[PDB]
């Protein structure tokens, strides 16, 4: 099994809700987001062309970021998915400098620590971070999903790094990723690419699929079929 | 730690309800997640026809919006008796109670000395309960000032469909089955009200139509075109006008729906006037006239040259739109009509969604489909006594209907609001004072062009009520808070919404435990007040509410507040759930199924269902606009003087036959361009929940979704050859100044930027709001307030605000 995803550029319009999703899904901090993107502007006016690309971790074939890991916490799954045993990693770094696609975050900041604020913009009419996260019951944000401690820290430690999970904890529910479900258009598909009748399987033999970075040797699992623009006309 | 045990997990076992976004007039149906009390999720619902579980990425902003550290918990007074930009209000905790006494006092004291008039109720974003507090409160009172924000929306985009196909309203695009979609300055993919729809098959599309955006900027719409018409700002019309020209040249108008010439040869040769009589129309009127008095003219080489467009270009569009036909639908954006002589903008434009077929048909455009909906609570006029009645006839605050302020909402003189001229007449005392103001969901400091007027009209108003989550800056000018319960999380409501084919209707409720100590702005509030001037002897809006808004199957009136929240909606909605709607789509089988689905879908729409019976004055589609002219005759009559005269005292270039028909207005432009070189291109941001998301700090983490943009910044976008001429780079702090007035952001280069003009978003500046939206809360701004620059100014016939088109600016460092 490798499961793995195909995004249509031709139907992503570049909004960002897959990005959005993830951090309501994943609670990452702010400033850290496990979905994003790579965005270019190309040619001198009139003749400019902009393409968005939405970016994940690629859950590779031959995982770079695994095989530097000191203490094993980045291992492979048997569905062919990175994840990390965040309570053994010791914060050493070397998954970053391993990974060729930028994907993975470190926790350098106390995570949500905007939270512990407690002045309020107009004294006792207006609320805070802090009594807000008091009157709901949450722990760090009044925005964290305890869904995601059924597999992996609701809320991360500082000091260690963390990286799409390709939301592992819904597909052992047999749901799928938040970013699939939040894109408008079904850009984003997702399965198992040793099986050749799965749709992604299907989908880059009927397109042609490209790869980031695959010179790297990793063997990506996120492939990008079809384009964001088409050729002017006129 | 350890994986938990499938019996402890707890992915997917949450709860979704059904509630409505409105980070846009798109107000998606949605459905919210909860766990533990709290909302983690928002999603599309998918029994939704229009849109299904397809949204825009703003719907997760909604959860930093419930959940915003600087919202109000409590009712407040102001303690600095001064109002100003520069007075802090020193605002004090007070109970709903006091609250409203100290608003009863005010009103009733209106009354007591016949000036109900002087007061005023103000209306930013709403729900289709808001008949009570907007209008019938109101009315009831005395006053005939209930004030829209609809003019400082796109009132201006309403003036084609209206006076050429008798639809005083907005039109949904039949994208899945275009051939040809030609967008003025819409970014449906970004904006305008259904970008959940029209993401989900924007991409698609493209494989069977082709799409042209004209656009001062490289908007996402336009990088996933066919072809990108970098426009200069305020020449739209020149291009549609040229369009249509080629299109009667060579033959290609859709003859099914237009007509043809009796003898079959096509007479229309530039230049040369055509007899009428040689030509018989099916469904529209006036297209000879039309040519005679100015489209025979609009030649693709007069487009040329005002315009740069590649003669060839206008021209090759003229016919792919033709072998189209009827599969064409042409958009209009704000950016096109909001400006000073934008009406026939709109006009010329829309005039291509008539000559092409695509009004009602297949692959084009048409509104939204009939709903059993009601929208209006009963009538009042048994409520309304002596000097409720006097009150209601004064003129109202924002001027409409005087001989420069038409206004011309449905063939009326003084038919439409004139929003940011309620500030002038405030300002003003013209025509009198404003002495109470009740205000809601708004913030027109901010929203409105050069809202100074707003800080200055606010801070001469004796008492003033703002209904509100957070403290904006209107709120800095009130002198009490009245903490609104969050309309997505906390109220009960009811939106719609068109596209796909469908109208829909979707419910509002409460997906969560109150919060704080707050009220729904549109029922509890208006309750709670009406029993606050009963007490105080004035107890005709209570009557009114409890006689005549009463439970649909039970007849009898809320017991309460919380009761009385969702009865409102109850009412309006009986038709749906109560009764068989099966006639236009849904059957419900109670109010409990209504709430849980969420959302009543209608039938789809029945094609060329208006064709024949437009609600035009000729029942047909008008390229010579009889209705336009009756309204405008109307006017004229009105005030003693010719239509000509009514013209020039709008500042329209149209005389005689020109004031009906399409034709060309050079865009109005103010200030010296060799002082203001460079025109203004406003754009929304594609993460703007209208004015209401400056305070999320996930909008800053992704704001470069917005092409050209940058994450966690304000930036003006100037074309590189710009950039070099006025020494600017990427990361400069710049002042950006109009003759009207300045602010501060930073630099950014992009070639997707029309040589000339500078694209920034609208969306910062916010010196209020909360912590994360300002710099310093009450004092210093995160970023630049664009309508600062914007000299008030507007369409005079629809009333409408201009923000586009005649906004000279410069640029300098620091
Ligand atoms: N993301 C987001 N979407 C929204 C909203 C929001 O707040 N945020 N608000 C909703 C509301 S209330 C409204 S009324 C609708 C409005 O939706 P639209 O009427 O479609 O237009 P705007 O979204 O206001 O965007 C204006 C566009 O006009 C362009 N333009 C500016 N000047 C000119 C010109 O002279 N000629 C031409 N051809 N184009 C020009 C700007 O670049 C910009 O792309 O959007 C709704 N959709
Ligand atoms: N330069 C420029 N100006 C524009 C536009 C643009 O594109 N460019 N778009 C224009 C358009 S299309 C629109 S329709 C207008 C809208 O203009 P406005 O109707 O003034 O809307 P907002 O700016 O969003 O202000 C709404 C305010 O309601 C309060 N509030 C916020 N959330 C809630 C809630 O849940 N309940 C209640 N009771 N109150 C709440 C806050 O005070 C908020 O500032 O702005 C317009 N002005
Ligand atoms: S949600 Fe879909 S359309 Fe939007 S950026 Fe992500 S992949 Fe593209
Ligand atoms: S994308 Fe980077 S973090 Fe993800 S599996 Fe590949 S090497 Fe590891
Ligand atoms: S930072 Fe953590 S996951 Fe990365 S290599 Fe070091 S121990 Fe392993
Ligand atoms: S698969 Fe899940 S963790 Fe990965 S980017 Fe999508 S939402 Fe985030
Ligand atoms: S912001 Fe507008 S388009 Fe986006 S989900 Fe909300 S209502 Fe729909
Ligand atoms: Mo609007």
């Amino acid at each position: 099994m490798r499961l793995g995803m195909v995004i249509d550029l031709q139907k992503c319009v570049g909004c960002g809700g897959c990005s959005l999703a993830c951090k309501t899904e994943n609670n990452t901090n702010d400033g850290i987001h496990w979905s994003h993107h790579i965005a270019t502007t190309e040619g001198t006016f009139p003749d400019v062309k902009y393409t968005y690309i939405p970016t994940l971790c690629n859950h590779c074939d031959d995982a770079p970021c695994v095989k530097v890991c000191p203490t094993g916490a980045m291992h492979k799954d048997k569905r062919g998915l990175t994840l990390q045993n965040n309570d053994e990693c010791i914060g050493c770094k070397k998954c970053m400098n391993a990974c060729p696609y930028g994907v993975i975050s470190f926790n350098a900041a106390t995570p949500h620590r905007r939270w512990q604020d407690d002045s309020e913009v107009v004294a006792n009419g207006t609320v805070s971070p802090l009594m807000l996260l008091k009157r709901t019951g949450a722990t760090a944000t009044p925005n964290e999903n305890p869904e995601r401690g059924d597999t992996y820290p609701m809320i991360r430690p500082k000091r260690t790094t963390e990286k799409c999970t390709f939301c592992d904890h819904r597909l052992d529910k047999g749901l799928n990723p938040a970013c699939v479900d939040a894109c408008p258009s079904e850009a984003r598909v997702i399965g198992d690419l040793d099986d050749p009748q799965s749709k992604v399987s299907q989908l880059i033999k009927l397109h042609k699929p490209m790869q980031l970075k695959p010179e790297a040797g990793t063997g990506p699992r996120v492939f990008y079929i079809r384009s964001f623009g088409v050729k002017t006309a006129y | 730690g350890a994986e938990l045990p499938a019996p402890l997990r707890r992915t997917g076992v949450g709860e979704w309800l059904a509630t409505t976004c409105q980070g846009c007039t798109s107000w998606c149906a949605k459905q919210i997640y909860v766990m533990d009390g709290r909302a983690l999720k928002v999603r599309g619902n998918p029994n939704s026809g229009v849109h299904g579980m397809s949204s825009c990425p703003r719907q997760h902003l909604s959860l930093q919006q419930v959940y915003d550290p600087d919202r109000l918990r409590t009712p407040m007074m102001r303690t600095n008796p001064k109002k100003g930009r520069d007075q802090d209000p020193k605002f004090v905790p007070i109970s709903w109670d006091k609250a409203l006494d100290m608003l009863a006092d005010k009103i009733i004291a209106l009354r007591v000395a016949n000036e109900p008039h002087k007061y005023a109720l103000l209306r930013g974003r709403y729900s289709h309960i808001n008949d009570l507090l907007y209008k019938k409160m109101t009315n009831l009172i005395g006053s005939p000032n209930n004030i829209s924000h609809s003019s400082v929306c796109a009132e201006a985009h309403k003036m084609g469909p209206y006076y050429l196909d008798g639809n005083w309203g907005y039109n949904q695009y039949d994208v899945k089955n275009a051939k040809f979609i030609l967008s003025f300055g819409a970014d449906p993919i970004a904006s305008n009200r259904q970008v959940s729809f029209y993401s989900q098959t924007w991409g698609d599309s493209l494989d069977h139509a082709k799409v042209v955006v004209v656009d001062p900027r490289l908007s996402a719409s336009a990088a996933k075109a066919h072809k990108w018409i970098p426009i200069e700002p305020g020449q739209d019309s020149v291009l549609a006008l040229a369009i249509a020209h080629v299109a009667l040249v060579e033959g290609v108008w859709h003859k099914p729906f237009v007509g043809d010439f009796i003898e079959g040869k096509n007479l229309f040769k530039a230049g040369k006037t055509v007899s009428v009589e040689s030509f018989k129309e099916t469904h529209t009127y006036g297209l000879v006239e039309w040519w005679n008095q100015a489209l025979k003219d609009y030649t693709p080489e007069w487009a040329s040259k005002i315009t740069g467009i590649d003669p060839k270009t206008i021209i090759a569009i003229a016919k792919d739109m033709g072998a189209a036909a009827p599969a064409v639908q042409v958009w209009t954006s704000r950016g096109a009509v909001m400006q000073a002589r934008g009406t026939y903008t709109s006009i010329s434009c829309h005039a291509l969604n008539g000559l092409f077929g695509g009004i009602d048909s297949k692959g084009g455009l048409f509104p939204g489909n009939k709903t059993p909906l009601l929208k209006e609570y009963p009538e009042a006029k048994a409520y309304m006594d002596e000097i409720a009645a006097k009150g209601v006839k004064k003129e109202k605050i924002d001027q409409r209907g005087r001989l420069e302020f038409p206004a011309l909402a449905k063939g009326k003189s003084g038919g439409g609001v004139i929003t940011a001229n309620a500030a002038n007449g405030i300002r003003n005392q013209d025509p009198y004072e404003i002495k109470v103001m009740l205000a809601y969901f708004n913030n027109f400091n901010f929203s409105n062009p050069e809202g100074q007027r707003w800080d200055e009209a606010l801070s001469k108003v004796d008492f003033m009520a703002h209904i509100t989550t957070n403290v904006s800056e209107f709120s800095w000018f009130a002198d009490v808070l009245l903490p609104s319960s969050h309309h997505m999380f906390e109220k009960w409501g009811v939106l719609d919404s068109i596209g796909n084919g469908v109208a829909q209707i979707s419910i509002q409720q409460p997906s969560i435990k109150r919060l704080w100590d707050t009220r729904i702005d549109e029922s509890e509030i208006p309750y709670m007040l009406a029993k606050k001037l009963a007490d105080k002897g004035f107890d005709a809006p209570w009557r009114y509410i409890n006689e005549q808004i009463v439970d649909p199957e039970t007849g009898k009136p809320a017991a309460d507040e919380a009761e009385f929240a969702k009865l409102m909606v109850r009412y309006l909605t009986a038709p749906l759930w109560k009764e068989d709607a099966s006639k236009y789509g849904d059957k419900l089988s109670s109010w409990d199924e209504f709430v849980q689905k969420g959302v009543w879908n209608s039938s789809p729409y029945k094609l060329e269902a208006r064709w024949g019976k437009f609600k035009t004055e000729t029942t047909k589609f008008e390229f010579y606009s009889k209705t336009l002219e009756k309204a405008l005759q109307s006017h004229a009559d009105k005030h003693k003087v010719s239509i000509d005269e009514v013209m020039k005292a709008c500042d329209y270039q149209a005389r005689g036959h020109l004031a009906f028909i399409p034709h060309y207005e050079e865009p109005y432009r103010f200030g010296d361009e060799s002082e203001f070189p460079l025109l203004l291109v406003d754009q929304k941001s594609r993460l703007n929940k209208e004015g209401r998301t400056a305070n999320s700090p996930w909008y800053y983490e992704f704001k470069d979704v917005d092409p050209g943009d940058v994450a966690n910044e304000d930036v003006a976008k100037f074309n590189p050859i710009d950039g070099k001429k006025f020494g600017l780079k990427d990361g400069d702090e710049i002042r950006i100044t109009s003759p009207v007035g300045m602010l501060t952001c930073k630099a950014k280069l992009w070639e997707g930027v029309r040589p000339g003009t500078v694209a920034k978003c609208f969306g910062q500046g916010h010196w209020a709001y909360g912590r994360y939206a300002s710099a310093k809360f009450g004092v210093t701004p995160r970023g630049g307030s664009n309508n600062d620059l914007i000299a008030d100014r507007y369409d005079r016939l629809s009333g409408a605000s201009a923000f586009y088109g005649h906004i000279r600016v410069r640029v300098e460092k620091v």
